[PDB]
């Protein structure tokens, strides 16, 4: 029961959902074939496993997700890679041709060719589950797949299944990795698009994790392998409350507190402990330190600086070793220490759950196996520096209307740009005025 | 006159299991519910919350929007003695959205509930109202308890309706929007409740950290107070002596005025083989400390009160204590309520506990917890914060305006009379 279906849209979709996907497997004891020899029930079961794998009478746990994108190389790897038994041919969805990084092409030009095909194959997962809760779709705001087609796919899924959940895991860009001058076009417009049909969206800056990993994990250029799996770890964080199930509480609950008001949906996370496999060894972190780690600034999945603003809500989802005790404990000494402003008409609490599973690392990763391991997730009017940043640079192109001919021709409008742009900037308006003091 | 107990939600599903099993001990039954008590008394009103294999089955409808507290609880050691057809939930769940639970997601589910109550209420020779747990500030209880109260009140209007309403607390905490939840209910209750028994979530905890020096409470160690304040007021109901307490005279006797049937449940011992001296016992029933409201009395007053002593002691010594307590508080005491306190001895002590005193008082304090909770949601309402997780199910900024006025009148009416 409460099923979720993992939409994972573009290349950036595609291969952090694979990370996540493997992570999930090693987790739960899914194998390469999808044999999971711990769960004695075939053909189904309740399991809190179930509500991201399915099962089939062979016993083989079926991933619930559909990876869709424009191009066949990325999937096409996932069709021959170690994992291939494990997903379903239709879950797999490739065109022939990129957006070529335009949202325009991804949305209207090429994206209406496969957007029914892909509602289709949601709809059949969607048979499947008993009770389904929600969608989780993994995308890039800088590419053509991950802007122009993500919103495409969240317009239909708003329509299609009204009011249902619809989590986001959106790729901040990042110059260190851009791929296209025009990314933070694409960004402006498939955030002005999805932020009606989005409940909850969480951003990840390639900078941040890419910064996290030269520091935390002595990568000299961490490549997309490695942002993918520290990644997966944050992800697997978020939905261990859904997937494994006393301590434990539902991201719901999270979700319930995340939120204050529609449009303020964009929390911050951060994670701990990110060390390598030989500073771990003969250290032991405490649930203080990872959790004076989750109040770093440079261990934030997004570069922002909370202090410059205020929390709207925090959360500490742990995992691992990890005692009520001992979180009481870390969480009034970082008071002590820390400046956890709250917004007035927010209760200064801190919500905490502990999934005593532990975390579990991809053989061959750079990350070492811990016993404990915190994510925090915290609404905090900071982030809004974020879109502040990305604006400012879709201001510097749109002035000049560069590459705007790019996005006319496939018939896009002027209008669209600046009806994007304005939304943004009352986005921005909307952080300053949560946070501005009650009268 | 037998009482039908309705527990709904998971706080209410919880706390609402032990109940069960603390009173069965008490009566001598065990989870299959035979009966193998050695005194009569505990068969001589045990039809009072239980029917007769000669197994005795409680009147107990368990009530549920999600499978998994009641699952629990099917599993718990009394999962057995609970009618199998009383188990009643559904897979929705309530988000803890008192809407989700009062108007979306209940709806359906209430109708069935209403269902198995009035089959019990049927077989009930004389039905002497009925008996509710749940948590105030929840979704499943919050807001689909109130909805149970009312279409009940609808059906059987001569009965009385007594809640063990659990107000949510900040440091016991599960949501941000619980005072929301809690202002809502407060005000269900209000209407259609006769007897309200708060039980601080924000006490208990105390009493524990504190007093019973627990550095990290659990939920179970405040249930456990919360179970033995149970049997607590339920004694005189449950156990025959010199007063039978019933519902309506219970009512009768310490409701001065409608709006105000909000009580402060003490307990004593706190917990033990030293069992207290009856001046102890005393002086512990009226200590805040051992008050399961969070709410001091001698910053309000006592308009009635009602005690009680399980166990063996000397009646005599306890009228003495009782007398030297009102004498010497006499201050706390309404006088425009001549004799407005009571006490009542029964022989059986609690389980485990050679005696034992129960404190049941309508004390004006009783205000300062409804204050509490309507600045949370003055607070956050002032910024109409989170509210959209209850305007997307259809309700109006106006109805979370009127159950906010409605609190506050409430906290006026407990202070007039105060003064
Ligand atoms: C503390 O003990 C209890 C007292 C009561 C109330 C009650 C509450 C009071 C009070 C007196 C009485 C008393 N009223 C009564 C009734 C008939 C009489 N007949 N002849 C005399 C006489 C007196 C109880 C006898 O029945 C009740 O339900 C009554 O003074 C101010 O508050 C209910 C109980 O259940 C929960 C209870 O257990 C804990
Ligand atoms: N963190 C992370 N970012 C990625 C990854 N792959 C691509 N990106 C980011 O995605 C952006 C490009 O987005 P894509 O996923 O390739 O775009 P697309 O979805 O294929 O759309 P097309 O232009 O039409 O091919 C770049 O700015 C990268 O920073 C990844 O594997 N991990
Ligand atoms: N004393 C006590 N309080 C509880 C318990 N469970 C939940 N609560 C409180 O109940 C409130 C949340 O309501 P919940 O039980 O989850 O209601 P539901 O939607 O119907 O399940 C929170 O304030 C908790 O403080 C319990 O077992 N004992
Ligand atoms: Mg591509
Ligand atoms: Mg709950
Ligand atoms: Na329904």
């Amino acid at each position: 029961m409460r099923e979720c279906i993992s939409i994972h849209v573009g290349q950036a979709g595609v291969q952090i959902g694979n990370a996540c996907w493997e992570l999930y497997c090693l987790e739960h004891g899914i194998q390469p074939d999808g044999q999971m020899p711990s769960d004695k029930t075939i053909g189904g079961g309740d399991d809190s496993f179930n509500t991201f794998f399915s099962e089939t009478g062979a016993g083989k746990h079926v991933p619930r997700a559909v990876f869709v994108d424009l191009e066949p190389t990325v999937i096409d790897e996932v069709r021959t890679g170690t994992y291939r038994q494990l997903f379903h041919p239709e879950q797999l969805i490739t065109g022939k041709e990129d957006a070529a990084n335009n949202y325009a092409r991804g949305h209207y030009t090429i994206g209406k060719e496969i957007i029914d095909l892909v509602l289709d194959r949601i709809r059949k997962l969607a048979d499947q589950c008993t009770g389904l809760q929600g969608f989780l779709v993994f995308h890039s705001f800088g590419g053509g797949t991950g802007s122009g087609f993500t919103s495409l796919l969240m317009e239909r899924l708003s329509v299609d299944y009204g009011k249902k959940s619809k989590l986001e895991f959106s790729i901040y860009p990042a110059p260190q990795v851009s791929t296209a001058v025009v990314e933070p076009y694409n960004s402006i417009l498939t955030t002005h698009t999805t932020l009606e049909h989005s409940d909850c969206a969480f951003m990840v800056d390639n900078e941040a994790i890419y910064d996290i990993c030269r520091r935390n994990l002595d990568i000299e250029r961490p490549t997309y392998t490695n942002l993918n799996r520290l990644i997966s770890q944050i992800v697997s964080s978020i939905t261990a409350s859904l997937r494994f199930d006393a301590l434990n509480v539902d991201l719901t609950e999270f979700q319930t507190n995340l939120v204050p008001y529609p449009r303020i949906h964009f929390p911050l996370a951060t994670y701990a402990p990110v060390i390598s496999a030989e500073k771990a060894y003969h250290e032991q972190l405490s649930v203080a330190e990872i959790t004076n780690a989750c109040f770093e600034p440079a261990n934030q999945m997004v570069k922002c600086d909370p202090r410059h603003g205020k929390y709207m809500a925090c959360c500490l989802l742990y995992r691992g070793d990890v005692v009520p005790k001992d979180v009481n404990a870390a969480i009034a000494t970082i008071k002590t220490k820390r400046s956890i402003q709250f917004v007035d008409w927010c209760p200064t609490g801190f919500k905490v759950g502990i999934n005593y599973q532990p975390p579990t690392v991809v053989p061959g990763g750079d990350l070492a196996k811990v016993q404990r391991a915190v994510c925090m997730l915290s609404n905090t009017t900071a982030i809004a520096e974020a879109w502040a940043r990305l604006d400012h640079k879709f201001d510097l192109m749109y002035a000049k209307r560069a590459f705007v001919h790019w996005y006319v021709g496939e018939g896009m409008e002027e209008g669209e740009f600046s009806e994007a742009r304005e939304d943004m900037a009352a986005l921005e308006k909307d952080y300053e005025e949560v946070g501005v003091d009650s009268v | 006159r037998e009482i039908v107990h309705i527990q709904a939600g998971q706080c209410g599903n919880q706390i609402g299991a032990k109940f069960w099993e603390v009173i069965s001990d008490e009566h001598g039954i065990d989870p299959t519910g035979s009966y193998h008590g050695d005194s009569d008394l505990q068969l001589e009103r045990i039809n009072v919350y239980y029917n007769e294999g000669n197994k005795y089955v409680p009147r107990a409808i368990l009530v549920d929007l999600e499978p998994g507290t009641m699952d629990s609880v099917r599993s718990g050691p009394f999962g057995q003695i609970f009618r199998p057809d009383n188990f009643v939930f559904g897979q929705s769940g309530a988000g803890n959205n008192w809407a989700k639970g009062h108007y979306t997601e209940g709806a359906e589910l209430v109708d069935s509930v209403l269902d198995v109550v009035r089959k019990e209420s049927e077989s009930c020779d004389c039905l002497q109202g009925f008996q509710l747990t749940h948590s105030l500030g929840g979704g499943t209880g919050s807001g689909m308890g109130t909805l149970l109260i009312s279409k009940i009140r609808e059906e059987y209007p001569d009965r009385i309706m007594n809640t063990f309403s659990v107000m949510p607390s900040p440091k016991v905490s599960d949501t941000v929007v619980e005072p929301y939840n809690a202002t809502l209910s407060v005000h269900q209750l209000v209407e259609n409740t006769d007897e309200t028994y708060c039980i601080d979530n924000e006490a208990l905890y105390d009493i524990c950290f504190r007093t019973l020096k627990l550095t990290t409470p659990t939920y179970g160690d405040l249930n456990h107070l919360v179970s033995a304040t149970m049997s607590g007021v339920t004694t005189c109901l449950r156990f025959p002596g010199q007063l039978n307490a019933d519902l309506r005279k219970l009512a009768v006797n310490m409701v001065p005025f409608p709006r105000l049937h909000f009580f402060m449940p003490g307990f004593a011992p706190l917990t033990q083989y030293r069992g207290l001296t009856v001046p102890e016992l005393t002086q512990q029933m009226f200590d805040s400390k051992n008050m399961m409201a969070a709410c001091d009395p001698r910053h309000g007053r006592y308009l009635t009160v009602a005690a009680i002593f399980r166990g063996r002691m000397s009646m005599k010594e306890v009228d003495e204590q009782m007398l030297n307590v009102q004498n010497k508080n006499s201050s706390y005491f309404v006088e425009w309520i001549p004799n407005n306190v009571k006490t009542a001895v029964c022989d059986i002590p609690p389980r485990g506990l050679k005696m034992s005193a129960t404190f049941i008082g309508n004390s004006t304090a009783i205000q300062e917890l409804f204050k509490r909770i309507s600045e949370q949601f003055t607070a956050m309402f002032r910024r109409k914060a989170f509210l959209h997780w209850y305007t997307g199910e259809g309700m109006d900024e106006m109805e979370f305006t009127e159950a906010e006025s409605n609190m506050n009148d409430l906290v006026s009416e407990y202070q007039q009379y105060q003064d």
